[PDB]
RNA sequence: GAUGGGGAAGCUCCGUUUCAAAGGCCUGAUUUUAUGCAGGCCACCAUCGAAAGGGAAUCCGGUUAAGAUUCCGGAACCUGG
RNA sequence: UUUACUUAUUCAAUGAAGCGGAGCUGGAAUUCCACGUUCUAGCAUUCAAGGUCCCAUUCGGGGCUGAUCCGGGUU
């Protein structure tokens, strides 16, 4: 009778991010006529933590080519940048570490980070730590790139669609134990308030769909519909399988 | 800062307050060096063409 | 006078030239604000039918309104 | 039409903007001086402190309007008296009315001014 | 000359931050300057029933000059002629007996859409100018065909501005001729007929014609390329 | 949390720089008046929100029945001009 | 059913800055290609100097070019 907590979720009271020492919307340079037609040359001054971030992001800096004066841009930093290194980006830019290009002016396996999924939109795709794309093909008429993404996603993404050469930095986090609630406590308290979660087996009937019962069970199958309804959304939705995952990913 | 003297505030060279001495310095020896090298490639363009 | 003419164009809504002027104009009207000064009226003929007169103190509205 | 116009935003132009040229006033009367110096100054405060600092401190103690400050005192206190103000200190008290401590430069002598304006 | 050096600039990418240039192509021009346009782009865009699409079709600018220059000698009176006349014509009346007729017959050009309708239902009409900007354009679709029918000479012309200039008014949407004076008559039988040669005459080939279906200037340069590349080859 | 806009029958809701023609401050020249015409420089935006956050500058001695870094005496400092 | 067109509609970005079509120059066969920036944590702004033409004089001022043209479809 109750609205569940993944409901009360979207209203955005005390579930919003905690985004008060973030270092700003890591995203790549507007795309201009330089990076459209050659490249232009920014200079890595800081390379800074973000909280709740676990990559580390690159402050680099590029001359405005049409006012006197600096602008400040914040990119996820790839492993191997370092300060003081010169970044190109461009479709004229070098097939280096930390540059920005085209999707359709590198070659095939190039290894990308902070894909666009549209030209323009300043990179959607694999920026979290260690995360990359890896191009897998060009389609030259109707210029098309076809890219591997972290999840092992196909994607046709468009030629002039940019990517930072190289692998997001701090890869290899997650492979260490967060060992104590306290810690993953500390990780939560700079991102949201989706920490500690309450098993909806521990609670009663009006809380959740799985509360209730004089043992703690789910009653029904935990897999749930695609076209269920807001409150009932909770376990599995639309599972194609359950159970230990045991076999190959990546299907034909 | 807006109560004492300019002298309190700056030192006497190319960027006073601003930047220290060998940063200062460094940026003399870098713009310097890297003006000779682009005249320098300046005339390897030229006599490579 | 051309009033009747107005008044008998009108009403063919569906044939090729009142077809073109109702798109050019929906577009128009879509671009301008949900709630704006028309500097005079679109249709004359049904204005004076209603009881329009073009004399100082008579104002067009024009509105958009969700269906 | 084909003027250069360098800058890609276009600004609403300046236009000409005329003053008020009424055809009637807006008030018929102006309002005469709503704080004068004998509002300013409501009267002297009495009291047996304020007696003490006038013979004492060379300072008059003045109940003055809500609405004055100490500038407004200051030049109330030397139309009205004829004295020059080192100071003017002033406090709202508990009951809602305002005091005034007005110090006299040393050319004056403020008992002296006190007897001239009748409180001893 | 010692003292002064060339020091060109290098405006290249990635160089010498770009000089002021002509950006007006690139304005953010406001909303209203922005309907405007592609009201007029959207206009042509689409096709246009032959019924509109006529009015493109206006009265060449020597032919205009002609037709204008005869109908500014029928200009109407302005108000110190019409207290002029009425001056003459009352203190002419008052005294002479004269009956009401102290004025000779005006002859001047006829407008107001009404009265140039009535005028060209009742065949009174020697001449109708059609202006070929009346923003709403139904007051004036079914002139042409009007003047057709009732075999009233016709022409669409460019300028309610013009004709408003014509009939003393700010705009005028119609200019009329139903009686010119006889040393005008010549002039107006040699101007009707090449305004018939441009409209009267055209108007059973241009009624089953549309307009519009214009592509812009990247469209079109789009289509002349695979144009060029797929149809010739 | 207004505005521009959009939604809502509506009380009003959204949104806070947004699909807006959102500008005051410099001054050539003007000094028929340092402004209008007119040379030319800067803007991706109201406002509210902290008596524990940020923040210009004051101390000592004495004094009252009850005020004191506020009065008195002396000695300073900051801001604006 | 697959496909095209773009102006309705829809998405997105920008201080709506370089879009589209041509052209100059060089290379090579009407076509093609090229057509200012990559050792370095420096610097890059004053209608840009320069060139040129005009005026008006002792201050200087203006135009053109530098920086191709055309279409005003911001992309
Ligand atoms: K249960
Ligand atoms: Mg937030
Ligand atoms: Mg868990
Ligand atoms: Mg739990
Ligand atoms: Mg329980
Ligand atoms: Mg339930
Ligand atoms: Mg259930
Ligand atoms: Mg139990
Ligand atoms: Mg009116
Ligand atoms: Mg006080
Ligand atoms: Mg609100
Ligand atoms: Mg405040
Ligand atoms: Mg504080
Ligand atoms: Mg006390
Ligand atoms: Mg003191």
């Amino acid at each position: 009778g109750r609205v569940i907590r993944n409901q009360r979720k979207g209203a955005g009271s005390i579930f919003t991010s905690h985004t008060r020492l973030r270092q700003g919307a890591a995203k790549l340079r507007t795309l201009d006529y330089a990076e459209r037609h050659g490249y232009i040359r920014g200079i890595v001054k800081q390379i800074v933590h973000d909280s709740g971030r676990g990559a580390p992001l690159a402050k680099v800096v590029f001359r405005d080519p049409y006012k006197y004066r600096l602008r400040e841009e914040i990119f996820i930093a790839n492993e191997g940048v370092h300060t003081g290194q010169f970044i190109y980006a461009g479709k004229k830019a070098s097939l280096n570490v930390g540059n920005v290009l085209p999707l359709g002016s590198v070659p095939e396996g190039t290894i990308v980070s902070n894909v666009e999924e549209k030209p323009g939109d300043r990179g959607a795709l694999a920026r979290a730590s260690g995360n990359y794309v890896i191009i897998i093909g060009h389609n030259p008429d109707e210029n098309k790139t076809r890219v591997r993404l972290p999840s092992g996603a196909k994607k046709v993404i468009s030629s002039d669609a940019r990517g930072v050469i190289g692998v997001i930095a701090g890869g290899g986090r997650v492979d260490k134990p967060l060992l104590k609630a306290g810690r993953a406590f500390h990780k939560y308290r700079l991102k949201r308030n989706s920490w500690p979660k309450t098993r909806g087996v521990a609670m009663n009937p009006v809380d959740h769909p799985h509360g209730g019962g004089n043992h703690q069970h789910i009653g029904k199958a935990s897999t749930i519909s695609r076209g269920a309804v807001s409150g009932q959304k909770a376990g599995l939705i639309a599972a194609r399988r359950t159970g230990l995952l045991r076999g190959s990913q990546k299907t034909q | 800062y807006a109560t004492v003297s300019k002298t309190h505030k700056t030192v006497s060279r190319a960027y006073g307050g601003s930047r220290c001495a060998n940063c200062v310095k460094e940026r003399i020896i870098r713009a310097f060096l890297i003006e000779e090298q682009k005249i320098v490639k300046k005339v390897v363009k030229e006599q490579t063409e | 006078g051309a009033y009747k003419y107005l008044e008998e164009l009108q009403r063919k809504k569906q044939s090729d030239v009142l077809r073109f002027l109702q798109r050019v104009r929906v577009w128009e009207y879509r671009q301008k604000n949900v709630i704006h000064r028309a500097a005079r009226p679109t249709r004359p003929d049904k204005a004076r039918r209603l009881g329009y007169k073009a004399k100082q103190g008579f104002v067009i509205y024009r509105v958009r309104v969700r269906r | 039409a084909l003027k250069v116009r360098t800058s890609a935003t276009f600004r609403l132009p300046k236009t000409l903007k005329l003053a008020r040229a009424p055809k009637y006033a807006s008030k018929a009367v102006p309002h005469y001086n709503r704080l004068d110096s004998y509002k300013v100054i409501e009267q002297p405060i009495t009291s047996e402190t304020a007696m003490k600092k006038v013979e004492d401190g060379n300072i008059l103690v003045f109940q003055v309007s809500m609405k004055a400050n100490k500038y407004q005192i200051k030049k109330a206190v030397k139309e009205l008296y004829e004295v020059d103000v080192l100071k003017v200190n002033t406090l709202v008290r508990p009951n809602g009315t305002k005091k005034a401590y007005v110090r006299l430069t040393a050319d004056y002598d403020a008992l002296d001014i006190a007897n001239r304006i009748g409180y001893i | 000359n010692p003292l002064t050096h060339s020091t060109p600039k290098n405006f290249g990418i990635g160089q010498a931050v770009q000089p002021k240039r002509n950006l007006s192509r690139y304005v953010k021009w406001p909303e209203y300057v922005r309907v405007q346009r592609q009201k007029k782009i959207l206009s042509i865009r689409l096709k246009v029933p032959p019924t509109i699409a006529q009015f493109q079709y206006t009265l060449d600018r020597n032919t205009a000059a002609e037709t204008f220059k005869l109908f500014n000698k029928y200009r109407p009176e302005t108000a110190a002629e019409k207290k002029e006349r009425l001056t003459k014509e009352a203190a002419a009346v008052a005294e002479g007996k004269s009956k009401q007729d102290a004025s000779p017959k005006p002859y001047a050009v006829k407008y107001g859409l009404n009265h140039v309708v009535a005028l060209i239902e009742n065949k009174k009409a020697k001449l109708v100018l059609i202006a070929n900007d009346v923003d709403p354009i139904e007051l004036v679709v079914f002139l042409p065909a009007l003047c057709k029918k009732m075999g009233v000479p016709y022409a669409i012309v460019k300028g309610k501005a013009r004709l408003g200039t014509l009939v003393n008014q700010k705009t005028s949407a119609v200019a009329a001729l139903t009686e010119v004076r006889a040393e005008d008559e010549a002039a107006l039988a040699k101007l009707v007929s090449t305004i018939d040669a441009n409209f009267a005459d055209k108007y059973d080939e241009v009624k089953k014609h549309w307009g519009g279906g214009i592509l812009g200037n990247k469209a079109q340069a789009k289509m002349d390329k695979r144009a060029k590349n797929s149809d010739s080859a």
